[PDB]
């Protein structure tokens, strides 16, 4: 285990826990939470960026003294990567953004940079790999995104064939655009739903499970070459999840059918925005499309993580979304919404 | 007025220590042995309690000594062995008491280096 | 030649009577573990080895090269436990990292019988860990887990077999010489004529003797000095 | 006397140099590390032998009060010379 | 005998009688509690811990020790009313940053050398 | 013996004892014991049923008038059986005097809060509680003033450990600060500096 | 199934071993005599009490209190144990 790199300490912040990871993607909404688990136990994390550094100021106290080394990378460029991954024995892949930008399609952020991460690493000698796509990836999805992912999972695996893949759905958090995306609606007067929202069924998980999970999979042996799905631990259709998201903000809900070509135009007509859109016709498409099962896959459970409802985490998100008015009441007062379980 | 308690002496949930460092700790009394560097006997007189030697590792950075033990420094003074005992007792910690070592007395005399027959006798001066 | 010292002793035991506590007979060891050893039922000696060969063999820091593979039958499972990488590491299938005297709280016994006990100074260096911990873990996993669980329980064990090894800095004991001498004149071995000549014959031989010492830079240099004048 | 290792990294005057399979080295990377280029074990020997008629001198390393305490060296062997403990100068007596 | 010298109990009632007076009022500021602190936790969660909190001391058998006891329950209880304490404060009873240490001697084995 | 050497006062020293043969003489209840260090320090042993009538004497009596209360501390000696050792410094100001007034307790022991006598004991007891764990009986409101909100322990006492038992640190997760166990890059390195030659003879204790 | 060993735990000078002493001052000898291969480990017992251990296959032990057993006593117990009962 080259001696520097055995654990010692009670797995605290001046610790040592023999982990080296390179993170990409660690200033996105779970880069953050990665980053904070590994170095709760004194991990040695390289922190790949390519934004102002400014944006990375949040990162600086999740380790001790450095522990947390910032490096400036360019997807496009390999000679960086091969930079940024020289001496780490993990690797994990969480570069991914919702929307395409005009110097990145999807096809960039998802196939081109995760291949090139792979196949750098690889060459390196970094022992791990984790790579994060998504639940619903497919080669034949009516999602571009989803369309993606799916490419860029197997070109992981022909890249790394001892990669660990993990397959999330519908992250839920404090910087959660699912959550938000639902409570951001209440401004327009309605909520916009195809088909009211009755022929989706959602599956979403917490944040926290899923870096649990990924830390996890990074310590477990066995987990070398597997495929894991992060599923929340309850089922609701689209209708009673938004309706239980707006009775925990205490904001009047107002859904309304909205026909498919429609919600497309408008999703359209908000893509043209030079900044951060607020949504997108994939966007579209990912919300009224339903989560898959895939019950051979192994789960947060054969990772040892026990799933948190969303009954239990819901209302640290959705209090900052809450009038002056409703500002303290407490969390068992929403009467859970109903599950379509089986 | 006086109420007459009758159980032994006991203040482990009222000083705040973990109960960690109540359960899993080991203490030595003991009198410290006289340092064999040099002959003064000063540091041998009172009695002291020491805890047991945890884990110290290397820091990533500058290599410096950590440590997780918070009771790696603690050295407590007694006067008595009995104090030291009392102490442990009453604070609910496993202890080893090592009875204190005294040089015995020895007979010395300068005459017995220049002995008609005897073997002590030294053979330079 | 126990036997024939024995005799000698009883010789004059008998004529001179028992002056009270006085205790004749002596043994002089040589090493550190031998006298637990023996207070603890272990049988002197690698004879039963050769004449059971074992499947499986435990070494537990012995470096001796007493038993090497030409004495074992093939496919033999060694597993050494230890500190040292010496004669007992490299012929092994499985190596156990064990902590050295100065990285437990162990006991030893020396050869007056009196127990005494080691502390912890430092930790054992990288993944190493204590013996008797590494013996309970691997007993565990085998499914026969040992009683004790941590150094109280072990010691509380070791009363059970041998009281005396729980009593530090405490040597009195019973004289049994009488037992011994009329149990030693059953079998009458015949002496060899081989001169008696000791391992450590000249002070070179004195500095490496064990795996500890034999990994030491200050006793090869004391080893130079003493085979070469300069 | 500065030299690199295998590695390309220069080794300092105490002699440590990141090994090939350390992770540490990825602190240097992007950046620099720091090594003072002035070995003094070979500047002090560069310095030449004192040569005094005495078996006995006297060392404080120059500047009165801003050197060293004063130390007496023996010069009576004649195998090597006098060196002081505290500056590292050279003393012998005139010899063949 | 043994010559001691009363707090505020004279035996194991009143010791008593005062603990089940001091659970009453922690019982009633759970709720003010997670309302005014905006705590995420449930009403039950928080009496729950109070419980806990409470069964953490059981085994004592001293009237003076439990007096002292019942002293520091009201100081926590008072500072929490007058929200002296904040949130990180209430919050530091859960310990929800703190790994799980395991309790079994083969965890143990593996990860150091600590018993 | 003359310039280094630090000069002394007899006829102070002469008055100090006087008075504490007084004080003595007047209160048998209570006083032990009475001394005068040799730089003209006086001090008063009691026992601690005695702490509210001594200092109600001390600060009333014509002849004492010690009205101020300089500070008022504990100090910590595990080897005793009562551990605490309570002390209180007098100022009078009519006779331009100090005067040392000592009691003891253990951990279990209530003293006397003195509150009345002095209302600047109420801090001073406080802080007491705070950093030794010594209850003060009848206090108006007695919390902790120098540590932390819901700190455990107390820092004072020699068993408690220099950087304690927990530190915090901001956690971006629960997105607050947390208390965990402290864990140190570099541990405190402790020294040890006394001597094994004797330097005073004059406190040399017999041999037992 | 079977006899592996003997341990008695007697007391050097503690009256309730008295007994016990006398066994093995007398009765030892003929005992290791008949098994020579049956380890009789003769050890020393603080204050408590004086004890018989035996040990049979796959390490099951249990153990009989010899306090106050006169040395007929400890020698009748010694061949219980020895023999194929109790
Ligand atoms: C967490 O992420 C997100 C954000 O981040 C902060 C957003 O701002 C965001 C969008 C933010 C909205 C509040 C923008 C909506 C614009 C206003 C509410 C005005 C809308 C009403 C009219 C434009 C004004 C006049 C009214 C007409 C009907 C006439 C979304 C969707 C989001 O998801
Ligand atoms: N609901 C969810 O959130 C779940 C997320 N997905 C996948 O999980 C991963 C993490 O998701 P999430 O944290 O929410 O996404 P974020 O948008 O919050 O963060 C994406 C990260 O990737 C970096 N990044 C994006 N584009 C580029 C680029 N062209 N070049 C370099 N770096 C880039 C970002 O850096 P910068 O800030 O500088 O742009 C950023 O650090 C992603 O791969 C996502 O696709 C899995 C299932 C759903
Ligand atoms: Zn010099």
């Amino acid at each position: 285990l080259h001696h520097a790199l055995i654990p010692h300490g009670k797995g605290g912040r001046s610790s040592v826990s023999g982990i080296v990871a390179t993170v990409f993607g660690a200033t996105g909404f779970l880069g953050r939470y990665v980053v904070n688990h590994l170095g709760r136990m004194g991990s040695q994390v390289i922190v790949p960026y390519r934004c102002e550094p400014y944006d990375t100021m949040h990162l600086r106290p999740m380790g001790d003294l450095g522990q947390i080394i910032f490096m400036e990378w360019n997807g496009k460029d390999k000679d960086s990567i091969r930079k940024v991954v020289e001496h780490s024995n993990v690797v994990i892949n969480l570069v991914g953004r919702e929307w395409e930008t005009k110097n990145f399609d999807f096809e960039d952020v998802f196939v081109k940079i995760p291949h090139a991460i792979a196949q750098v690493s690889k060459e390196a000698g970094v022992e791990k790999l984790i790579h994060i796509s998504h639940l619903n990836a497919d080669i034949k999805s009516p999602s571009r995104y989803l369309r993606s992912k799916a490419v860029g999972e197997k070109e992981v695996r022909a890249a790394f064939p001892e990669a660990t893949i993990i397959k999330p759905s519908d992250i839920f958090g404090r910087e959660d655009r699912f959550l938000n995306y639902f409570a951001s609606m209440r401004w327009f007067g309605g909520v916009p739903l195809i088909s009211l929202g009755k022929e989706t069924v959602k599956q979403p998980v917490y944040i926290v499970d899923v870096s649990k999970g990924i830390i996890n999979a990074i310590k477990d042996p066995d987990a070398k070459g597997k495929t894991f799905a992060f599923v929340g631990p309850n089922r609701y259709l689209l209708f009673d999840l938004v309706q239980y998201i707006f009775a925990v903000a205490y904001r009047p809900f107002l859904p309304y059918p909205l026909p498919h070509f429609a919600y497309r135009w408008v999703g359209r007509l908000f893509e043209v925005s030079p900044f951060e859109p607020w949504t997108t016709r994939d966007k579209v498409e990912r919300v009224h499309m339903s989560d898959m099962t895939l019950p051979h896959l192994p789960g947060l459970e054969d990772l040892g993580i026990q799933a948190t409802p969303l009954e239990l985490k819901a209302i640290e998100v959705l209090r900052r979304h809450r009038t002056y008015r409703w500002l303290t009441s407490e969390m068992e007062d929403v009467k859970p919404a109903k599950t379509v379980n089986i | 007025q006086l109420i007459a308690v009758d159980e032994k002496l006991d203040i482990t949930t009222l000083t705040g220590v973990p109960e960690e460092h109540i359960k899993t700790r080991k203490v030595r009394i003991f009198v410290p042995a006289r340092n064999n560097m040099q002959s003064g006997v000063n540091n041998t007189k009172k009695w002291k309690m020491e805890f047991d030697t945890r884990e110290r590792w290397e820091n990533p950075l500058m290599g410096w000594s950590s440590t997780a033990d918070p009771l790696s420094n603690l050295v407590l003074t007694f006067s008595t062995k009995e104090d030291a005992v009392a102490f442990a007792e009453k604070n609910g910690w496993s202890f080893d008491v090592e009875e204190r070592k005294v040089p015995k007395p020895k007979s010395k005399s300068y005459g017995a280096n220049f002995s008609w027959n005897k073997r002590t006798r030294v053979s330079t001066k | 030649i126990l036997a024939a010292v024995s005799n000698i002793a009883q010789n004059i035991r008998l004529s001179s009577g028992v002056t009270g506590d006085w205790k004749v007979m002596n043994i002089l060891h040589r090493i550190a573990s031998q006298v637990a050893a023996l207070d603890l039922g272990y049988k002197p000696g690698v004879e039963a080895i050769r004449k059971n060969p074992p499947k499986v063999l435990f070494l537990l820091g012995a470096d001796g090269g007493c038993i090497t593979r030409q004495d074992l039958p093939k496919d033999c499972f060694i597993i050494y436990q230890g500190h040292h990488g010496d004669v007992g590491a490299p012929m092994a299938d499985v190596i156990l990292p064990g902590a050295a005297y100065t990285e437990k709280s162990a006991t030893y016994v020396n050869t007056e019988g009196r127990a005494q006990q080691t502390k912890v100074a430092v930790t054992p260096p990288g993944l190493a860990r204590e013996d008797w911990k590494i013996i309970r873990a691997l007993s565990e996993i085998a499914g026969m887990t040992l009683p004790y669980d941590t150094l109280d329980q072990v010691r509380s064990r070791l009363e059970e077999v041998s009281p005396n090894l729980v009593r530090y800095d405490d040597v009195e004991g019973a004289n049994y010489f009488q037992q011994a001498n009329e149990l030693s004149k059953l079998v009458n071995q015949q002496l060899l004529a081989d001169p008696l000549v000791p391992p450590q014959l000249t002070i070179k031989d004195f500095y490496m003797t064990d795996s500890i010492s034999r990994a030491s830079q200050t006793m090869a240099k004391c080893v130079k000095a003493v085979t070469e004048g300069i | 006397g500065v030299r690199t290792s295998p590695t390309g990294e220069k080794v300092t005057h105490t002699g440590q140099a990141y090994d090939d399979g350390d992770y540490r080295r990825v602190r240097f990377s992007d950046r620099q590390k720091e090594v003072n280029e002035n070995f003094a074990i070979d500047l002090i020997a560069e310095q030449p032998v004192s040569e005094v008629g005495s078996r006995v001198i006297s060392c404080d390393g120059g500047g009165g009060a801003l050197g060293h305490p004063r130390v007496y060296i023996n010069l009576d062997k004649e195998t090597k010379t006098g060196t002081c403990g505290y500056c590292g100068l050279q003393f012998r007596q005139p010899h063949h | 005998g043994t010559s001691v010298k009363p707090i505020f109990s004279r035996d194991m009632n009143e010791a008593k009688r005062r603990v089940r007076e001091l659970y009453r009022a922690w019982y009633r500021e759970v709720p003010n509690t997670v309302h005014l602190f905006q705590l995420d936790i449930s009403v039950k969660q928080g009496r729950d811990k109070v419980r806990e909190m409470f069964m953490k001391n059981a085994h004592v058998t001293d009237p003076r020790v439990v007096d002292l006891l019942v002293i520091k329950g009201k100081m926590e209880l008072e500072e929490t009313i007058n929200v002296w304490k904040q949130r990180t404060h209430i919050m530091r009873f859960f310990h929800e940053t703190e790994a799980p240490r395991p309790t079994d001697f083969l965890s143990k084995f593996y990860v150091g050398h600590d018993p | 013996t003359r310039p280094t050497i630090r000069p002394r006062n007899d006829v102070v020293h002469k008055q100090l004892s006087a008075f504490g043969q007084y004080v003595a003489e007047i209160l048998p209840k209570y006083v032990q014991q009475v001394q005068v260090s040799c730089f003209n320090e006086l001090e008063i042993f009691i026992h601690p049923d005695g702490v509210i009538p001594v200092l109600t004497f001390l600060r009333d009596h014509t002849n004492a008038q010690f009205k101020s209360l300089a500070d008022l501390t504990a100090v910590d000696v595990p080897t005793r059986q009562n551990r605490f050792e309570i002390v209180y410094n007098l100022l009078s100001l009519r006779f331009n005097s100090r005067i040392r007034v000592k009691t003891y307790t253990d951990e279990l022991t209530p003293i006397e809060s003195s509150v009345t006598v002095y209302k600047a004991a109420n801090w001073y007891e406080r802080e007491i509680w705070d950093m030794f764990g010594v209850f003060f009986a009848n206090h108006p409101d007695l919390r902790r003033i120098l540590t932390d909100y819901g700190f455990e322990g107390h820092p004072f006492r020699k068993d408690f450990p220099l950087s304690g038992y927990v530190e915090l640190r901001y956690d971006d997760e629960v997105k607050r600060v947390v208390a965990e166990p402290v864990e140190l890059a570099q541990e405190f390195r402790k020294f040890d500096l006394n001597s094994p030659w004797e330097a005073f003879p004059a406190y040399r204790q017999p041999p037992e | 199934l079977g006899l592996r060993e003997i341990r008695i735990h007697l007391c050097q000078r503690s009256p309730g071993s008295q007994g016990v002493r006398d066994f093995i001052e007398k009765r030892y000898v003929e005992l290791k005599k008949a098994n020579p291969d049956l380890p009789i480990l003769i050890r020393e017992c603080s204050d408590v009490q004086p004890k018989l251990w035996a040990r049979y296959a796959f390490g099951q032990e249990k153990n009989v209190s010899l306090n106050n057993f006169s040395a007929d006593q400890v020698t009748r117990t010694l061949e219980n144990v020895l023999s194929g009962k109790a």
